[PDB]
């Protein structure tokens, strides 16, 4: 659901404060093909170090779910840059999956992604998705079967998001874009844990449709706060060369 | 992945793979003789069982209410029931083949639980510790040790269990191939809610046996207290067809259900998904985890397992809630009065037990699953008392 | 009274009348058939008996010698022997219509046993302790405490367990009529010496049993820590009339026979008459009581029971001794093999079974007894180590 | 073997040394009709506090067994008062029943009492007393059964002495008036005398001889090497001179 080649950047919403976001999000739109949008969840599940204390600091600052929309919405009065929003299952059960769906259609979102929702269990979800104009996003992981990564694209309108079970790109993680491109009619963003050039450069170079950058830029929030706007464009320039 | 609606197997797809290979080991070794052969000589020559059920002659008498007894899971190798699941999971893990175990610890005691099981059946065992409890636990970090464990120490985000068990789940989802990961709950995503209970259901089962050979007859009421919902489920399970049978379990009201400082997941908390489950938590107002409290560490927990909710749903089963000051009241008692020091989380399915007796005549039957002893909980009530 | 020319009765004769009385008493009591009714009844819902013979199966291999058996009274309520003699003597002074039972207590394990058994049985419990040991005991004085029973700490003299006996004695004799002197092993003035035996045979009859049932034949070997002798005594005498059975008492060698740092009673001490008995003494060269080291609080004793000077004498039983050393490699050793912390007393036990086993052929069988659990040496070994 | 009506005191050897026990006995000697001596023991059985802890004295001070021999030989050379030995039995088993004995009546000792060798047990060394020429002295409490109070009186060839379970008791009346009653010996009583009415009671009630240990060996510990002057006049007070 985003141009081929396009760098994806990942942020979590209302770290450290939602205007804060919507400021990096402006600031990085020119550079991002696509954008994903985190909402800060108090139980990450293995969400790696980086992104799993951003959480902890949004909700520190006491986020709530209305202002993700809300800087979603705003956003929207700038750009028209695809926006994944990523959240657990809790909050769209909480509120009603059709319920949520619309609300998120409505701040101008294009695609979500339901982190720890399985495939098998999405049925449901996927079809209120579809009926509520929202593209749906699922991801994979080097363990994951041939057998699943078919089914998990067959059910994907929006994007397979390729992770990798862990700066040199592990040897595994390739593997599963090699397979991935394979056998996915879906494009795919890989979020391998890029850090340099290099990786994007090769990532793409190995058919990556997109190459998100999530770690690399929510460290620097960490490092700046308020003030990470710059720093943040100055990652990302390195990041496109 | 279910108990009515509740349950489920909500992880992301890192984790799918290791669990719906423990799935499929679960199947073929779940009735497999051989391995039930040696679950049983473990459980017998090594743990202890089956433990006996003790009748509190002198407590029953002085309350003048109901007969009680007592299920002795205190007196299983290692003193808390725990060790039941440590052993079928490691025993599992190493069937399938593994030959390193993992897991995450608070207080200590699953820490410890997973450890012995480790050395006794000879494997590897790293455990996951945030270093705030680490620095807490001097004497059970040493006992992991002892049992040639190394316990490692988790310092990312507030050093606690929370950083911990990320810690674990990271390194599962790497090693699983060789590694297997030891949930000490009823909880957590399928297959676990339900294998925890099963490695648990002999409680129960000896329980139902030694009834019926001392009473001759069912119990009127089955007694335990509810962190997880781990020995509650394992002496529940086999009662729940016996219609006469009425099933308790006790959550922690830590200083009152009116004060916020309690861990009452069941009598308190609203349906959501965490940890991979769907069942009943203690949330925000936002969907968010809130802080729980409790003088008995293991019930000290925001949530409770699938099958506990299921079982609260379809009302087969009744929860309540006793006070921190209840639970240290019933700690005295039973000292005192049967020569028996429990464990805090016990001593809240005594207390309750004690008031529920006093209510009945003198020929109703009263089980109270004694789940460990309270060598463990000395300084915490030695401090306050 | 005798066990050859050891034993006796020699006490002042304040104390005769009392003994003379607990005499009579155990006769008629003895053999009762209720009394024994009723022991059987706690020993088994209430103190867990019988313990698993356990197969150490991974320490064996790795000696390649001998198979090792390990008796496990570590999982006895209590985590001790010493819980058979305590619920035994408490039984037997309510059934002779006592209501207070006394006792006094070094490191506190004797304590404990003591005042677990009185509240068991609804009788007053008071334990006379030196003000020294209260100090470095906090956690045991609290055990007590929680059990109902009142530790009276005593100041005179050196403010140790020598001043608390005879504390006790004290009281004892102006109490006898409604109180019994709990004794802790097979030590002192008849009938104590047997009494404590027979309360203890049970481990021996059930390991004798057990041995049977899983090699279809007596062990080669017996092996038991001694320091006053209860649990050798327990679990030997049931074997005493097997000749092919071969039974070893390991004393504490401390830190070496050749350094005085010891209490290597029958390996190195003088007959002699103190605490009411004729037995092996560790003495000075004028008949003084000398002082005894040991890392091991059980085996610290400069006595030894007299049944088992007299097997020495008749050579129906070795004994060797174990240093603090070799007894803390034994510690960590079953810790890491076999998932069992022993007791720093047990420890020993095992450590010389471990090298016997190596100079004996792969089908050959030794049963070690496994007294307790060593949750309570953890302080010791985590200082030291 | 002493006097009527007199008054018999009691001192541990060597407490707090060889040399001040001479000195005691030697200040004491007038006022006394005969002189217990007790051979310090490291594990009394209830000999009772103040006694117990002049044992332990005695020991820390390093005091050894031919230390009581001599204190009794150099004693020897000034009085002739009885001296009746007190020890437990480890020490004369520990040297041979006859070869003690022998000792000690060498050392000038009248009597001994073995305190803790039963009656039904002190047959041979009854019998060898006999032989060495030492007169045995042997003790009776409250709950002593007339029977046995019987048998102790015949094998006693020193007198019978009594002691209370613990104002004079009672319990220990009983005892003397029923020792009276059957021993064909003299009876000393050892009842915790500290008081001038105490002797005057007990020895008005048939007590041959009062024994005053307690008081004595309390101002031993509180006065030690200069206890002299105390000892005397609390003996003054006691005989009510
Ligand atoms: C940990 C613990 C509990 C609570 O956990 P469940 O899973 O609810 O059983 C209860 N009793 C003891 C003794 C424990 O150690
Ligand atoms: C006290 C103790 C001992 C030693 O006493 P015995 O009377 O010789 O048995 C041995 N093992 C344990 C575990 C003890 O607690």
């Amino acid at each position: 659901m985003f141009k081929d080649g396009s760098l994806i950047p990942y942020l979590t919403a209302g770290d450290p404060d939602k205007q804060s976001t919507l400021n990096f999000l402006l600031a990085l739109d020119e550079y991002a093909g696509a954008i994903e949008l985190g909402i800060p969840f108090s139980d990450p599940i293995a969400d790696g170090k980086t992104i799993q204390e951003s959480h902890y600091r949004a909700l520190k600052n006491g986020f709530k779910l209305r202002e993700a929309f809300w800087i979603v919405k705003e956003f929207r009065r700038h750009s028209s840059t695809p926006i994944v929003l990523m959240t657990y299952y809790n909050p769209i059960y909480r509120a009603g999956v059709r319920n949520f769906l619309a609300e998120a259609k409505a701040s101008g979102v294009d695609g979500i992604l339901v982190v720890d929702l399985p495939v098998f269990h999405a049925k449901e979800f996927t079809e209120i998705a579809r009926e509520e104009g929202i593209k749906t996003v699922f991801l994979a992981a080097p363990n994951t079967p041939d057998e699943r990564l078919k089914v998990i694209d067959d059910m994907t309108t929006g994007f397979v998001y390729l992770v990798s079970l862990y700066e040199e790109i592990p040897k595994t993680a390739y593997d599963l874009l090699r397979r991935a491109k394979r056998i996915c009619r879906n494009k795919v963003a890989v979020g391998f844990g890029v850090s340099k050039r290099e990786h994007v450069v090769s990532l793409l170079k190995e058919g990556a449709n997109g190459v998100v950058v999530g770690s690399a830029l929510v460290k620097i929030i960490g490092e700046k706060g308020r003030e990470a706007t710059e720093f943040l464009k100055k990652k990302v320039e390195e990041l496109l060369g | 992945m279910w108990f009515g609606e509740f349950g489920g197997q909500y992880v992301p797809e890192t984790l799918i793979e290791p669990l719906k290979e423990l799935e499929k080991a679960y199947k073929r070794f779940k009735d497999d003789e051989e391995f039930n052969r040696q679950l049983n000589y473990y459980l017998k020559t090594w743990a202890g069982r089956p433990t006996p059920l003790y009748y509190a002659k002198r407590l029953t008498e002085k309350i003048g209410g109901a007969k009680i007894y007592l299920k002795r899971e205190d007196l299983v190798h290692g003193g808390a029931h725990k060790t039941n699941n440590a052993i079928g999971q490691a025993l599992l893990a190493k069937f399938m083949g593994k030959t390193r175990l993992i897991a995450e610890t608070g207080a200590g005691q699953h820490g410890v639980a997973t450890a012995m099981a480790g050395a006794l059946l000879g494997m590897k065992v790293d455990i996951y510790m945030g270093a705030e409890d680490v620095e807490r636990q001097k004497m059970n970090v040493f006992r992991m040790k002892l049992l040639g464990a190394n316990v490692i120490p988790v310092n990312s985000g507030s050093r606690t269990l929370k950083d911990a068990i990320n810690e674990a789940l990271r390194d599962w989802v790497a090693t699983f191939e060789y590694t297997h990961y030891l949930i000490g709950s009823v909880v957590g995503p399928h297959p676990y809610p339900t294998i925890v209970r099963d490695f648990q259901s002999v409680i129960g089962r000896e329980a139902k046996a030694q009834i019926l050979e001392a009473e001759g007859q069912l119990p009127d009421v089955i007694v335990a207290c509810v962190g997880g919902g781990s020995n509650a489920m394992g002496i529940f399970y086999p009662f729940v067809n016996d219609k006469k049978v009425k099933l308790v379990g006790v959550e922690a009201g830590g200083k009152g259900l009116e004060s916020g400082k309690h861990s009452a997941s069941l009598n308190a908390g609203q349906v959501g998904v965490f940890h991979g489950m769907l069942s009943y938590f203690l949330q925000d107002e936002e969907g968010q985890i809130k802080p729980t409290h409790s003088i008995a560490p293991g019930l000290d927990y925001p949530g409770v397992g699938p099958e506990h909710a299921y079982l609260k749903k379809i009302q087969r089963a009744e929860y309540v809630t006793v006070t921190d000051e209840e639970a240290l009241k019933a700690f005295h008692e039973l000292s005192r009065t049967e020569g028996i020091i429990p464990a805090l989380e016990s001593a809240h399915a005594v207390a309750y037990a004690m008031k529920l007796a006093k209510e009945m005549s003198r020929d109703e039957i009263i089980i109270v699953n004694l789940s460990g002893r309270g060598d463990k909980d000395l300084d915490i009530v030695l401090k306050v008392s």
